RNA sequence: GUGGGGUAACGGCCCACCAAGCCGAAGAUCGGUACGGGCCGUGAGAGCGGGAGCCCGGAGAUGGACACUGAGACACGGGUCCA
RNA sequence: AGUGGUGGCCACUAUUAUUGGGCCUAAAGCGGCCGUAGCCGGGCCCGUAAGUCCCUGGCGAAAUCCCACGGCUCAACCGUGGG
């Protein structure tokens, strides 16, 4: 049975781009998936992404630019404050400031870099590099 | 040679505290009596009302610090100052 | 285990409000009970021996105190463990030297020298209101002293109100109330040694004290416990406050 | 109706017990809590339960921990199982009783 | 030694072994068992902190009060009913809340003769 | 499948599993029940003072061939008797019958019998309070 | 609480490369023990640790400590007056070694050899600002090197001590 | 729980009655082990291990038991009893 | 002016695996299925705001630890100041 749309989606993206396809369709579409898809596209990892009204749960269509190396959803929603953030960068990224992470703060789903100056903690949701 | 920095008057005790430095480059450490007779000259104090406790010469240092006290009457030391620095200065046998 | 009260205090465990070399010696003088609390005051011997440096040894400080030269708020105190707390005025008339004990920004006590005109006024915060038989009202101050008034004038006093207290002959002088805009000096908390003016009074239920919002001279807004706020003037401080 | 200073309407009917905060002698001070009644078999006594999470350093997940509390239940409220109840610290009542119920927020039927 | 110490059992029935002895402050004292007599016998006891507790052991007089508020020093004939425990009433033992038979009639005692040293009651 | 449980509210099982399987470890079991500190004849003592009873030698394990000298020591502390290897060249002659001696573990694998000689656990250091190494070197004299 | 050693031993006593890299400096700088070299290595490592810690820190205390660190490094004469936090990572042991009292007093031409300078120092014959120090391991600041002269009470403050002319000729030579 | 006792003081701490409660598989009870903490050792750290050495809190005078006197004790250089 | 032997502890070890291990053939999936507690659970809207996050008041003693300065040649050690 399905348990988490997001991690399935990120694994879908990564596995589809290892072979290196062009258009990827994610079946279990939800709002949080779209809020996620905003972030890295704002960093230019993916091309266009859009929503298709299927009639059951909606589909998400994405074009892949061949930019991401690994994109995965950290499951156990670790809540992290601001000043200790570096302790997690060493756990999911290959180098100093390489790649990003996604946090669901009080103000919504959004990139980790933009949260440092916004000064907001929250729970880690996913990562990509 | 002895040169002063601190000359401070304690009027609750009516006593003068003198912190001074002795220049002794290359010669043995001066004794108590010598500096005792030295300070009293240009400070113009009564020798019996004047007492010295310590003169510390540091390692590898030619300038040594020293502290002396200068009272006014013969009973102030007998009352307030402890009994050692009269004997070490010879003021009490 | 322990069986009764103790008369000793290690130098290490001394209160953090004291400027004392902790590792100089093993032992320190135990403060006897007195006007203020342990966190608020210091033994007089440490004032004489360390802050003033008149006496190098404790024995001569004790001798001088026995001579009674030092006046504590206009009263000679020969004891060498007396606790001197906040806004107590220490006067030595032989030098004419008068100081007021005030908290540091770090939270330690320091001596602010003052002129002679300030040496006969002590501000006391009204810690509690009670009243005794004969319908005689009594006010317990923050420094552990007590004063008696009659029932008629009771509405002119409230807890936490400041009173300028002529300590030389025990005469009330003025009553500064606890109202918005009053000039206030902090005694404890992270905002210690601050002076500002009251803005808001945050009443708190469930045993939690009131919080007062104080704005500094430059307009910085902070908060502090009501007990920690000491009123010192209606609009401007009536005393020289660092 | 004598004030206790807690934001709640008193129980309607009054009780003659010397242990009712609204209608007795004992008073309310100290900590307050919210819990659920699970056992009320003995006389004028309740066993409220409170659920919460606990964090661990080594595994950084959560561990449910439970707290059972014995509060006195005066007749004016008459707590039953399935009810959400506000509890307050009191003076030592008995060997185990040290709390009292002061409000019923939702009845069992809710 | 009467020890008013910890219960030696846990609430869950678990046995507890005492990690420490009995301190002096935590011991109790003998029940008064105040009896009715033709005179008034009292004991003054030095207590914790140097205070004094007066304890009435024999009682011969009582303060019967009317609902209005007036008190009368009237004698005690016998005890009627002790709701606290039925053995006391037979033994002419007086405690708080007991019902006493006096010249006025029936009175309920609202005093602590083991601590107060006096007997005060309300006519019924 | 996936290593489990990974849940945010799974602390109890994630802890219990690890505690349980920490018993599958052997060194931790050896420590926490202290059975090293119950089977020991030396009762956790790197040294002990004993009396010698008789000198015995043992055959080296194959292919190593020779005669390894040693003695039998009953322990004055408690009374157990163990073998005690004697090092040094011709040192058996120096160690006599009924000698106060100081004995200490031989530092093999896990403290076992060192190298090519089996069974033994300990070696001698001082004989009648005199260090045996020098007596092998002949610098000192037995009292 | 028990006072701990201030220096770190090498992780392996018998690595050829590290052993010889030590030995070259021992012969060049002539220290009594490898303990001294290890102490100075640890002294460097403290600066390195502070630098790498501070470089990743965001806060007021971080910046304040950073400025204090830079200031005291410059005071020692290790760094230029316009150094930054990035160049400390390029520092070497020899930067510390040249600041040793023995090294500096030799580079003033006050001895014909490292060991001669060490002998003069340990025998209380070299003064700094009119004060005598008997520790060749001492590290000099950037505000005191000009005060490195012969001790006045020494016979070598006298310009015609027989070794003195040979010393000055070696300076010339 | 009701109503009482003794306590400096509330409390089954204790007493007379009334009723069947209380705890336990998320680990009761029983047993093993052990003064708790600030801290210390190691380690890049996650962490593992330890709590004697200095300070705070807890407790004990050979094992046990008990009073008096004192604001403060069941009292190391006060007292009484058994072994 | 240390240096060796031995015993206890951490690392070496990702041989305790949260970070971070394996279970076809090397120790290691129970013969199979059902099912309670527990754990993990579909999409959208509204509310609540317990967790979650930001700000702020009180509070976690001293001692130890990090850094600057100053004093004892320096150091260790001590104080002043910030953490």
């Amino acid at each position: 049975t399905l348990l988490d749309p997001l991690a399935n989606a990120l694994s879908h993206i990564t596995n589809s781009e290892r072979v290196g396809k062009r258009e990827v369709y994610i079946k279990p579409a939800s709002k949080l998936i779209g809020e996620v898809l905003r972030v890295m596209q704002k960093y230019g990892y993916i091309g266009e992404f859009e929503f298709i009204d299927d009639g059951r749960a909606g589909v998400y269509r994405v074009q892949l630019l061949g930019r991401i190396n690994k994109a995965g959803a950290i499951k156990p929603r670790f809540p992290v404050k601001v000043s200790e953030f570096e302790k997690w960068e060493k756990r999911f990224l290959p180098a100093f400031e390489f790649g990003i992470l996604i946090v669901s703060t009080s103000q919504g789903v959004m990139s980790h870099k933009e949260a440092i100056e916004k000064g907001i903690g929250g729970r880690l949701i996913a990562y990509v590099y | 040679e002895i040169r002063i920095k601190e000359i401070k008057e304690n009027k609750l005790i009516g006593r003068k505290e003198i912190y001074f430095e002795i220049y002794h480059p290359g010669e043995p450490t001066p004794s108590r009596k010598d500096v005792k007779g030295k300070l009293v000259a240009m400070l113009d104090l009564n020798p019996e009302t004047t007492v010295i406790q310590y003169i510390r010469s540091y390692f590898g240092s030619y300038i040594s610090k020293g502290y002396a006290k200068a009272y006014d009457s013969k009973e102030r030391m007998l009352y307030i100052e402890p009994e050692y620095i009269l004997i070490r200065d010879g003021l009490i046998e | 285990a322990r069986k009764g009260p103790k008369r000793h205090l290690k130098r290490l465990a001394a209160p953090t409000s004291w400027y004392i070399e902790r590792k100089a010696y093993k032992w320190a003088v135990r403060p006897r009970p007195g006007p203020h609390n342990m966190r608020t005051s210091i033994p007089l011997l440490y004032i004489v021996r360390d802050y003033l440096g008149y006496a190098k040894t404790a024995r001569e400080a004790r001798k001088i105190l026995n001579e009674g030269k030092f006046l504590v708020d206009g009263r000679v105190r020969k004891d060498y463990k007396f606790p001197v707390g906040i806004m107590d005025v220490v006067s030595i008339p032989e030098t004419g030297e008068h100081y007021r004990v005030l908290p540091n920004r770090i939270g330690k006590l320091i001596l602010h020298p003052i002129s002679e005109d300030e040496a006969f006024i002590k501000p006391l915060r009204i810690r509690n209101k009670r009243m005794i038989k004969g319908a005689r009202v009594q006010l317990n101050f923050h420094d552990g002293t007590n004063h008696i008034v009659s029932i008629a004038e009771k509405d002119n006093y409230f807890t936490s109100y400041t009173v300028l207290m002529k300590v030389p002959e025990r005469e009330i002088l003025e009553v500064l109330p606890f109202e918005k805009g009053a000039y206030v000096f902090v005694t404890q908390g992270k905002n210690v040694a601050r002076k500002g003016r009251i803005v808001e009074i945050k009443r708190f239920p469930m045993g939690w004290p009131d919080v007062v919002t104080i704005e500094d001279e430059e307009g910085e807004l902070f908060d502090t416990l009501k007990e920690y706020a000491f009123v010192v003037g209606t609009d401007k401080p009536k005393i020289s406050l660092p | 109706m004598r004030d206790i200073g807690l934001r709640v309407q008193p129980p309607a009917e009054k009780c003659d017990d010397p242990k009712c905060p609204w209608h007795g002698n004992l008073k309310i001070h100290g900590r307050v809590f919210e819990g659920i009644v699970v056992s009320d078999k003995p006389r004028k006594t309740v066993t409220v339960e409170r659920q919460y999470y606990f964090y661990l350093n080594k595994y950084e997940r959560y561990e449910l921990r439970r707290s059972k509390i014995h509060a006195h239940n005066p007749p004016c409220i008459n707590a039953k199982v399935g009810d959400k109840v506000l509890i307050a610290e009191t003076r030592p009542l008995s060997k185990t009783k040290h709390f009292v119920v002061v409000a019923v927020l939702e009845r069992a039927e809710e | 030694a009467i020890w008013q110490g910890r219960s030696l059992k846990k609430p869950s029935g678990g046995r507890i072994v005492l990690a420490r002895k009995k301190r002096k402050r935590e011991l109790g004292r003998e029940p008064s068992n105040t009896r009715v007599a033709e005179q008034d016998k009292r004991k003054i006891i030095r207590t914790y902190g140097g205070n004094r507790k007066v304890r009435l052991t024999a009682a011969a007089y009582a303060n019967v009060f009317d609902k209005s508020g007036k008190g009368r020093k009237v004698r005690i004939i016998r005890v009627i009913e002790n709701p606290a425990n039925r053995q006391f009433a037979r033994r002419n033992i007086i405690t708080k809340g007991a019902i006493i038979e006096t010249e006025i009639g029936k009175a309920k005692v609202t005093s602590r003769p083991g601590q107060d040293g006096v007997v005060n009651a309300i006519l019924l | 499948g996936k290593k489990a449980p990974n849940g945010e509210f799974a602390g109890r099982k994630l802890k219990l599993k690890r505690k349980k399987f920490r018993w599958s470890d052997i060194r931790y079991k050896r420590r926490v029940l202290r059975l090293k500190e119950k089977s020991d004849p030396l009762e956790g003592a790197p040294q002990a003072r004993g009396i010698v009873l008789e000198k015995i030698a043992v055959e080296a394990k194959q292919p190593n061939s020779g005669m390894r000298k040693a003695v039998r020591v009953q322990l004055i502390k408690n009374g157990k008797v163990v073998t005690a290897f004697c090092p040094g060249d011709g040192a058996i002659k120096f160690i006599d019958e009924h000698d106060e001696v100081i004995i200490e573990g031989i530092g093999g694998p896990k403290g076992g019998s060192m190298g090519d000689i089996p069974g033994i656990r300990y070696k001698v250091v001082k004989v009648n309070r005199v260090s045996l190494k020098e007596l092998v070197k002949g610098r000192k004299e037995k009292p | 609480k028990r006072q701990r050693k201030k220096y770190e031993t090498p992780p392996h006593p018998w690595i050829k490369e590290r052993l010889d890299r030590e030995r070259v400096l021992m012969d060049k700088y002539e220290l009594k023990n490898k303990k001294e070299l290890w102490k100075h290595e640890t002294q460097l490592k403290n600066f390195r640790r502070r630098a790498r810690r501070l470089l990743a820190a965001r806060g007021k205390q971080a910046e304040i400590e950073r400025e204090q660190l830079l200031a005291r490094l410059k005071r020692l004469g290790l760094l230029p007056e316009d150094a930054v936090l990035d160049d400390v990572l390029s520092l070497t042991i020899e930067d510390i070694l040249e600041r040793r009292l023995q090294t500096i007093v030799y580079k003033k031409g006050l001895a014909r050899t490292m060991r001669q300078a060490r002998q003069l120092i340990v025998h209380g014959h070299i003064e700094v600002n009119g004060q005598i120090i008997r520790s060749p391991s001492y590290l000099v600041l950037k505000e005191e090197e000009d005060t490195i002269t012969y001790a006045r009470t020494s016979p070598f403050a006298n310009p015609q001590h027989p070794e003195r002319m040979m010393i000055e000729k070696a300076k010339q030579g």
